[PDB]
RNA sequence: AUAUGGCGCCUAAUUGUGAAUAAAUUAUCACAAUUACUCUUACGAGUGAGAGGGGGAUCUGCUUUGCCCUCUCUCCUCCCA
């Protein structure tokens, strides 16, 4: 009641999505007219008539209520909402020009406005066969279709690592205290026997003496959040197959007997359907109140080549130590992004769309003429959330493991930084 | 192997049109003999050649190709003639040993035949549904 | 096109054998269904396969392969099982565009049929007399 | 070789417990069909996968890899989530020529499962006991 | 080291803005300081990097860099989030010979800040006009 | 000022049509409220947004804003628009309010405005 | 030898204009445009696909669309000396 309807309350009064109103929603019946008249301006048979009486007899379609969702994943995933409007008959406005001169004195003109007719909406299909196979061959050339980034990026990573080891090295020698032993990664960068010239000091051989360190750190970081991005742009595939199916109108009289009005109807209906990945532990239950931003992924990188930063000077160690441990923490949230990566959610949906139509007037001799516009109202929209999956799935974990592995001894390595 | 005009009857989704292939000149650089639509422009469009393939050192293991080519074209609302913008095409491949004998070759044959006929193939490429 | 045992029937020169092969499954590393006739010794059975391709980024065409396999036994009489002495193969490579439609590739198909059916490629493969 | 819910009875020391054992998806990148407990948790703890490579210029010698994996965990006093402390697994690897005959597969598979059940490997494994 | 508070003055066309910048550190590999205005917003707060190099080996005389930055700090921007709009370079760098004189550095010295007050750069630095 | 939907009559030059026009989400970013055509894709093409900004250290001075937006298309190739802007001061009162809302409403009705609008015509 | 292994050949292209032979084509070259589908074929719009960049994007949002926002570029490619 607090929350809104589709979301529900954890175990430490925590923001979570209610899957059970998520997934099996409580259906309910509307009748709401939506445009119940139409509107006759003209003249037929030497007869003005400009009267507004009502079209709509009676509605009927089920749908589900108004839901709100919240993601859960680190990258901004949120889960699928099952969704209904299965109206027992469509719904097309069509606002035309009836007009025919016919002879022996027989002439007709006026525009019509607000009027609607109802039709059958073929609810009874199924494209599941033809959906189906569009996974295992996409499957099989991902890893031939990404292979390459993938690698690239477990390598950025483990890169990444070394430099933090690097970097907690030459950390490790300021705290204990040393300016000759310090020069142990100095050494690694300029690619040259450097001599000294003075008594140096820590702080200052370790602020900005590792200038092509902070670089490297910066740009193959932004490298791994870059490549992150499209990882994960890369958990999910959507596949949907549309085909044509015309339909027929019954008859209808926009006036009192005086003119029929036939033709075609031209749609299409689409049976798409999308499979996604995540975690298959904490989907469930995931923390949205305590996480940090992305901005601050940029802001660590950039703040050792920041050449404005006072904390140099009242509390290096503070200031560092804490660049470790939010480094840390980054690392260990995008780490549950790769631990136990399976099916967790799985939608399908069955969408119809108007794409043309045919109008033909016919009450003695073809004499009426029609150049309208048509317009629906109401399309026949169902989605479904699903869990059997019939068929061979993608297992993304255990090529993912490799990266879970290495931000879980990352994030080790930088917690065991100590003041 | 006569060459000469062929008429497939019961053809497409109904089977009901019909097809017929003019033979025309064997490909002497290769050896390939060739039919095509009856005509006149779609004689130079759709395409239906068979080519068999000798022993030697490189074959063992004579071979028989036979590659169907349909294009499909149309005219834009203003041009005159039409430009292809599709193109079908398949081809099947049959591979016999020197001691091969025909009533294998006639069995592998007529097997292809009654595939192509039964609901599986049918199904996986009139829809593109491998089965699943 | 949900596998299932296909019953092919009339088949071979007369016309009168038939082939029953079992659905044995399908190949998810290569997406590639497999049938297999009703039988013991894997080397001794007759074998199909059909997969579908979708376009890729380096293909970006509709490809659908049917492979015919079919052994023979040449049973020595005596002194171990048979063991396989030839094998003839058949390979149909259907090929088509995003934009084809179901239309063109029946139609196709249903060429192809006829065209195995026909005088031509009935001499052309069974007494491989090249086309001429 | 339909994928189901496979239940063992009769094991155990004492041959009382029982398994049940549901599927789940097939490795793609190697086809490998897997099943886990009924769950929820020890469905990915538990691990039962089978995989059968076919000949190839590799393979000859069909082989049928049978892998089994059983982690034992616990939860330590005060702690929430179990960790594993141990991993028990076994993997067991037939190769087939492909003249074999079901009849030999079988009475391979029959002859191991009656190993299995005789007291010589009984005791060489339920208490690691050499044959002496 | 430069730690010191320069408090500038005649800011400006109208000669009636001041300013203050204060020391905020200094980079121990390039020899170089650095000062900005009183503030927590890099808008608001304008840049003064001062470097001072010496003789090593891939040049032989001296470097006095100097790099100012006066970012336009924008008021209203959706939020109380000053940000910048329009980011001010200014970038001055000289090159004095190993065997020059303190005497010749006040001269040029003296030289650029006389030309600075001058309405001979002011035309050109602010009006952007051409020598006529 | 609840949000729901609006069924404007007699409009036009010969006050015949009509518009529906049902609300959408009020824009966090500047709180304001938004309603479009009945739609399906008149919806993101017509648009009516309706504020009251309150008094800050700019505003004194209530601002109370209307936009209406008619693009016309067949690609949009053209796109009418109108702007509101009602200042009130603090001690202001709804009898004032509603005075200066019907004297609009009033003129804009009135034929010179009319004149003025519909073909553009200086008062001259 | 099926899966697939090996051999060879091959690549942006299409259209139109100059030269093209005494005269007609006219490959080679040059010159000019094109590139994915639908929309008038006017301008331009829409969508699919990919490429790149910026934003940092979760709390009580919608959803007759299934889901991070946005900018830029391409419809035989990508990489090095």
């Amino acid at each position: 009641p607090k929350l809104p309807r589709g979301l529900r309350f954890g175990a430490d009064n925590e923001i979570l999505n209610d899957f059970q109103e998520l997934w099996f929603p409580d259906l309910f019946i509307e009748s709401s007219d939506t445009h119940p008249w139409y509107t006759l301006k003209g003249r037929v048979l030497n007869a003005h008539l400009d009267d507004r009486l009502p079209n709509v007899g009676g509605r009927q379609v089920r749908r589900t209520p108004h839901r709100v969702t919240v993601p859960i994943a680190s990258s901004g995933l949120r889960p699928v909402t099952t969704v209904q409007y299965d109206p027992a008959a469509l719904s097309f406005l069509l606002n035309a020009r009836v007009d025919w001169d016919f002879g022996n004195g027989d002439s007709a003109n006026l525009v019509i406005n607000d009027f609607l007719f109802r039709t059958f909406a073929p609810k009874e299909f199924d494209f599941s066969n033809s959906l189906v196979p569009r996974y295992t061959q996409a499957f099989s050339a991902f890893n031939a279709k990404y292979g390459t980034m993938i690698g690239e990026g477990l390598e950025t990573i483990k890169y990444l690592g070394l430099l933090l080891r690097r970097l907690r090295e030459g950390y490790r020698a300021v705290k204990r205290g040393d300016l000759r032993a310090l020069r142990r990664v100095i050494q690694s960068y300029h690619n040259g026997k450097w001599k000294p010239a003075t008594a140096g000091n820590l702080w200052l051989e370790f602020r900005y003496g590792l200038m092509p360190l902070f670089y490297d750190i910066r740009d193959v970081m932004l490298d791994w959040q870059n490549r992150h991005d499209k990882i994960q742009r890369l958990l999910r595939f959507s596949v949907g197959h549309g085909e044509d199916y015309v339909v027929e109108f019954d008859n209808l009289y926009p006036a009192v007997a005086y003119f029929k009005l036939k033709g075609e109807i031209t749609l299409e209906r689409r049976h798409r359907h999308g499979i996604s990945y995540a975690n298959r532990e904490g989907y469930a239950v995931f923390d949205n109140g305590s996480l940090r931003p992305v901005s601050d992924w940029k802001e660590l990188a950039t703040a050792f080549i920041n050449p404005h930063e006072v904390a140099w000077e009242l509390t290096p160690y503070s200031f560092v130590v804490d660049w470790f441990l939010n480094v840390g923490d980054i690392l260990a949230q995008q780490g549950q992004l790769y631990h136990n990566i399976d099916i967790v959610d799985g939608f399908d949906r069955r969408d119809i769309r108007l794409k043309s139509f045919t109008i033909k007037g016919e009450r003695n001799g073809r004499p009426v003429n029609v150049s309208a516009s048509l317009s629906a109202v109401d399309l026949f929209y169902s989605r479904l959330h699903t869990s059997n999956l019939p068929f061979a799935t993608l297992d993304l974990d255990t090529t993912f493991s490799s990266f879970k592995h290495v931000l879980d001894s990352i994030f080790l390595l930088t917690q065991r930084v100590k003041r | 192997a006569k060459l000469e005009t062929v008429t497939l009857g019961n053809i497409g989704k109904d089977g009901k049109q019909t097809l017929v292939l003019n033979p025309r000149g064997v490909n002497p650089t290769n050896g390939v003999a060739s039919l095509s639509q009856a005509g006149a422009v779609p004689a130079l469009e759709k395409r239906v050649t068979v080519s068999v393939s000798q022993p030697s050192r490189n074959r063992k293991n004579y071979k028989v190709q036979v590659k169907i080519q349909n294009p499909t074209a149309c005219t834009a609302n203003g041009s005159c003639d039409p430009s292809v913008t599709r193109q079908a095409y398949a081809d099947v491949t049959f591979s016999f040993t020197q001691y091969s004998t025909d009533e294998e070759r006639a069995f592998v044959r007529t097997e292809l035949a009654a595939l192509l006929a039964s609901p599986l193939l049918i199904d996986a490429i009139d829809q593109l549904n491998p089965a699943y």
